[PDB]
């Protein structure tokens, strides 16, 4: 019915910054929104009820407001377990809408990334699949721009780059560019480039090899 | 204080139907009720199900309204879900979490289960990298395998669990063939390439498979 | 009682119960003081007003425009003395049964909205001049047990109190407004849920009777949801009302010294017959007015569409016609296989304005898409119901339908559903409005030339929209088939659903010749008696086993409603012998059964005017046929001393003997759930003449 936009939908922000969350309703919308907590692979949980009042075991680090209609939580202060994703709720007979995602993330000194290169294995090219594994690892933050030079020639769509989340090391990133072609675009395709143009390697280091 | 032991939510097919059993206990669900959460996985939020097992007043979202029946046994305050019509896009963890009294309050949760309503159950191909001596861009350099062509992400440590620190495990690809794919690469000197031959330990959820697969110059 | 003995246990208190009737509903009650003494605006029956008012913007307008919960109730109901109840029930569908706490909220919407509304002066105004008119106006009572009732109000009113009991708003009570309004909360109220399948699940017992129920209360979350929610979006109050009646002053009997609706006006669109009351001397005026049209006869898409344009157009204005309906001031819109038909009842004050906005809005009308397919679809399931009817009431259908120049068929009508569009209709009504036809009848305490007026007013309204075009007097042309006068024919048509059987045998006699009239009338009653002596009661076949005359399109006839599965040649041949039976029976009566027979026909005949309302019906009769002889009661009468018993016999055998060339025979045979023949019903009509026209008036 009524929708919920939960601003922001993402961030980053270290231990001990003060954050205003803002889940901006469509409507007019009374004392009828909570505040949720999920840390990612866990069960979530409310942070703020009554959109002001905080539930126990919640610390006092987390404080929400009614505020007009696009009602704000204002989180006092991060910590170190503070990561996680986090939502809202509007509560009434009308179908109950939630946040649409705001995961903290931590401001850090812009790392670079680990920028290898990986040929899929020959058992793999046996399979009829080459999957050239670009790897980026540990960077802060995950804003980069990696391009591949098939041929010397910008390619695009045979790129497949998972990343991994915020790292128990030091809270960057991995990337691993998968270069998803055939063997008889594997043999074709001898020169394989890959270019990353990170927000801090603004210089694009352009990571190649030859067979 | 306030438990909520889910059960029930197991396997299911697309067009699908299960039931649900929530031992909600520790409380009453002659007080204030529980509801039902979509979560599907890299999904947001939606409102499944809710249950007055005090009134009888069920509620559904609009496109699930009235294809489902849903009751709640309060002489034992056991809460259930008749789910039907189960579609292939509602692969989501549907929670059973209190809400207490308060205006908007859910604060108790379970952990939810990922009732999935998947297409395929594969043993993975894992593959691992090639390193070569263009691989070794100095001292530093990684080694990963490939875990190609499986469907749950699979767990993957190394050399029988040793090699955890570093250990970069992407989240993995769903593919347009129903089929995840992840790799997980882990910082290794450029000398220990063939050195130590890290072997991945890589266990697909579903199917129960244990592919110990050699990464190896 | 000095305390409420509703006595806390009980407050916000669930009570779902298993009845004994196979009934569903939902009370919740307010033990409200005795507030006896403060009559003087009556705070719970104003509440019985306010909280039973269902008009524009209103609660059980979004909830009809939600189409969950039917009708309900909320007023004063007295509990013991010291203490009264305030019991609010509703109707329960299936469909509510899931959204119970939502109806409560939007229950608790409305509170919050007369809460925010507050006090109103208007709504104080005029119902208190509806009560002083309706008091002022209260016609009549059975004298036993209303003697019983003010006896009742004797006890809790003085001897000058028992009439003047509720009947008159003193003064507005605005703070007892708000002291009932204290009593009306959240907090007070009891939960009494009605459903029989409960049966097992109910635990908590009633002392006397043995009944069980439950207590199983509602948490705080949704009673906090309740409090928490006192908003205000989509519902809004009324307002003041359009009309009053106020002129009750009555106006004298000028010089028409006419007893008669008489023929003042006639121009090509409208035709007036008039009448001024002389008898009972009440200010309302009944109105009569029938919409023929070509268009009538066209399609089974047609009849749907003026049908459903009819249904849905009074159902459509009634949301603006709620204050009428609470006036009390009456109408109706009805169809005809010639077209539609009009009437306006109630007071002579402002029916020609009010009545002005009823034609200019029919007029002038809006389509909604959706509401309209629900309708659609509502009157779809209606006709498939229509198969699985009683076989006396498919009899009806048959006197409806054999009886005809031409009719439509119920399967016509079945395909012809999926024909249906709403542009098709809504591009048809302008071809409908601009030829059709409106003969006018006026009656009541009223006046002559104003009367010209408002009837050219409001058919000079109808031109100024959609330029309705008169007709020609051929293009009035009427609907019967001619028989071989001898020969008995029958169809059989075997039933669907129920196992009865039904039979009837037909006779026309004639048009409604003074001659005929008391023919077929003293000829059905003077069978009507020994039927009642043997076959009802001494044989005892069936139940539904009625004999009675036949009245329709200015024609005469003879029916038999007679519904029950028997062989069909065997209860034929019973039927013949009853034919016999009154053969020799009235043969048998002598002169002294006859008289009083004939004294009975006659008190039939014979009843004093009693309404406008009753007298207007049999005037409407007198409308259909186009005949109007207002006197025929006298001329009927002494015609019916003319017949003898041996006058009656030549009434018998050209006629009613079994070789006689008069012989009006035909049978319609209907089987169970599972001479010649009629080959079809093409062939029913198919070689024919007809008849000659019954002259006009």
């Amino acid at each position: 019915d009524i929708q919920m936009t939960q601003s922001p939908s993402s961030l980053s922000a270290s231990v001990g910054d003060r954050v205003t969350i803002t889940c901006r309703a469509s409507q007019s919308v009374s004392s009828a929104v909570a505040w949720y907590q999920q840390k990612p692979g866990k069960a979530p949980k409310l942070l703020i009820y009554s959109a002001s009042s905080l539930y126990s075991g919640v610390p006092s680090r987390f404080s929400g407001s009614r505020s007009g209609t696009d009602y704000t939580l204002t989180i006092s202060s991060l910590q170190p377990e503070d990561f996680a994703t986090y939502y809202c709720q509007q509560s009434y007979f009308n179908p109950i809408t939630f946040g649409q995602g705001t995961k903290v993330e931590i401001k850090r000194t812009v790392a670079a990334p680990s920028v290898f290169i990986f040929p899929p294995s020959d058992e793999q090219l046996k399979s009829g699949t080459a999957s050239v594994v670009c790897l980026l690892n540990n960077f802060y933050p995950r804003e980069a721009k990696v391009q591949w030079k098939v041929d010397n020639a910008l390619q695009s769509g045979n790129s497949q780059e998972s990343v991994t989340e915020q790292d128990s090391k030091d809270s960057t990133y991995s990337l691993s560019s998968t270069l998803t072609l055939s063997k008889a675009d594997y043999e074709k395709h001898k020169v394989y480039a890959c270019e990353v143009t990170h927000q801090g390697l603004s210089s694009p280091v352009t990571k190649s090899f030859n067979r | 204080e306030v438990q909520l032991v889910e059960s029930g939510g197991g396997l299911v097919q697309p067009g699908g139907s299960l039931r649900l059993s929530c031992a909600a206990s520790g409380f009453n669900i002659s007080s204030s009720s529980i509801h039902w959460v979509r979560q599907a996985p890299g999904k947001g939020l939606e409102w499944v199900a809710s249950i007055y097992s005090y009134s009888g007043s069920t509620y559904y979202a609009d496109s699930v309204k009235g294809r489902f029946t849903i009751s709640a046994d309060t002489s034992k305050n056991t809460a259930y879900l008749q789910m039907n019509s189960l579609r292939a896009e509602d692969t989501a963890v549907y929670y059973c979490a209190r809400h207490y009294s308060a205006v908007a309050g859910l604060d108790y949760w379970g952990q939810g289960t990922l009732v999935t309503v998947f297409n395929q159950i594969k043993p993975p191909s894992v593959f691992p990298l090639a390193p070569s001596s263009k691989s070794t861009s100095g001292g530093t350099a990684a080694l990963g395998c490939l875990v190609k062509d499986y469907f749950e992400p699979v767990t993957v440590s190394w050399n029988s669990g040793a090699l955890t620190s570093g250990v970069h495990t992407f989240p993995a690809v769903l593919q347009s063939s129903g089929l995840y794919s992840l790799s997980s690469v882990v910082t290794v000197p450029s000398s220990s390439l063939g050195t130590q031959t890290y072997i991945c330990n890589v266990n697909h959820k579903p199917s129960n498979t244990k592919v110990d697969k050699k990464v190896e110059p | 009682f000095p305390e409420h003995p509703f006595q806390e246990e009980h407050l916000k208190q669930l009570y779902k119960i298993v009845p004994i009737k196979d009934i569903r509903n939902l009370y919740v009650t307010f033990p409200i003081p005795d507030l006896q003494k403060y009559y003087k605006s009556n705070p719970g029956h104003y509440l019985g007003h306010l909280i039973g008012h269902e008009g524009p913007g209103s609660l059980l307008s979004e909830l009809k425009s939600k189409g969950w919960v039917n009708t309900l109730v909320g007023g004063q109901k007295e509990g013991a003395r010291g203490f009264m109840f305030f019991i609010i029930n509703v109707d329960l569908t299936e469909e509510g049964l899931l959204h119970v706490e939502d109806i409560i909220l939007h229950m608790f919407q409305y509170i919050q909205k007369l809460r925010a509304e507050g006090p109103q002066e208007w709504v104080f105004q005029e119902l208190k001049d509806l009560n002083a008119v309706a008091f002022r106006f209260k016609d009549k009572e059975r004298p036993r047990g209303y003697t019983s009732k003010i006896a009742g109000i004797l006890h809790y009113y003085p001897l000058e109190e028992v009439l003047t009991a509720e009947y008159l708003l003193e003064e507005f009570r605005p703070d007892l407004i708000e002291m009932v309004l204290d009593k009306l909360r959240p907090e007070n109220v009891r939960v009494a849920i009605v459903s029989k399948s409960f049966e097992g699940k109910t635990d908590r017992t009633e002392e006397w009777y043995g009944t069980q129920y439950k207590q199983e209360a509602i948490p705080d979350e949704v009673i906090k949801k309740w409090q928490n929610a006192d908003l205000n979006g989509k519902f809004k109050l009324p307002t003041k009302n359009e009309f009053i009646p106020t002129n009750f002053e009555i106006l004298p009997l000028e010089k028409e010294a006419t007893p008669y609706p008489a023929l003042i006006k006639d121009t090509a669109m409208s035709k007036l017959w008039f009448k001024q009351d002389d008898k009972f001397f009440l200010p309302k005026a009944n109105l009569n007015f029938e919409f023929f049209s070509p268009f009538a006869y066209v399609d089974p898409l047609h009849s749907n569409m003026a049908y459903l344009y009819l249904e849905l157009l009074k159902d459509s204005l009634n949301e603006y016609a709620y204050a009428a309906e609470l006036a009390g001031l009456s109408y109706d819109l009805q169809n005809t296989i010639y077209g539609m038909y009009l009437s306006v009842k109630g007071y002579n004050d402002k029916q020609p304005i009010l009545l002005k906005k009823i034609i200019e809005k029919m007029a002038t009308f809006e389509i909604d898409e959706k509401r309209f397919e629900i309708i659609k679809e509502a009157y779809m399931r209606s006709l498939n119901n229509f198969r699985a009817e009683q076989p006396h009431q498919h009899a009806m259908y048959y006197l409806r339908l054999l009886m005809t120049e031409v009719a439509w068929t119920k399967d016509e009508l079945k395909e012809a559903l999926d024909d249906v569009t709403l542009p098709r209709l809504k591009a048809f009504i302008p071809q409908l409005l601009s030829r059709l036809h409106i003969e006018a009848l006026l009656h009541g305490n009223i006046t002559k030339q104003a009367a010209l007026g408002i009837m050219q007013m409001v058919e000079d309204t109808l031109i100024e929209h959609a330029h309705t075009k008169p007709l020609l007097p051929s293009q009035l042309v009427r609907y019967e088939v001619q028989l071989p006068d001898r020969g008995w024919f029958v169809y059989q048509q075997r039933n669907e659903v129920h196992n009865n059987s039904g039979i009837e045998i037909y006779y026309q006699t004639d048009m409604q010749s003074t001659s005929e009239n008391m023919f077929l009338e003293l000829f059905a009653q003077i069978i009507s008696e020994p039927a009642f002596n043997t076959l009802r009661t001494k044989e005892q076949l069936g139940y539904i086993v009625f004999s009675g005359p036949r009245r329709a399109n200015g024609i005469q006839g003879l029916r038999f409603i007679i519904q029950s599965e028997k062989p069909p040649h065997y209860l034929e041949s019973r039927v013949e012998a009853f034919l016999i039976t009154m053969e020799k029976s009235i043969e048998d009566m002598t002169e002294e059964a006859f008289q009083k027979h004939i004294q009975a026909l006659a008190i039939r005949r014979l009843d004093k005017p009693k309404k406008l309302s009753a007298e207007s019906a049999k005037y409407w009769g007198e409308i259909i046929s186009q005949q109007y002889n207002f006197d025929r009661d006298n001329t009927e009468v002494a015609y019916l001393k003319t017949l003898t018993k041996e006058d009656i016999i030549k009434f018998y055998k050209e006629m009613l003997a079994v070789d006689a060339p008069r012989r009006h025979k035909v049978s319609v045979h209907v089987l169970a759930r599972e001479p010649e023949v009629i080959q079809n019903m093409t062939e029913f009509k198919r070689g024919l003449p007809l008849f000659p026209l019954v002259k006009p008036h």
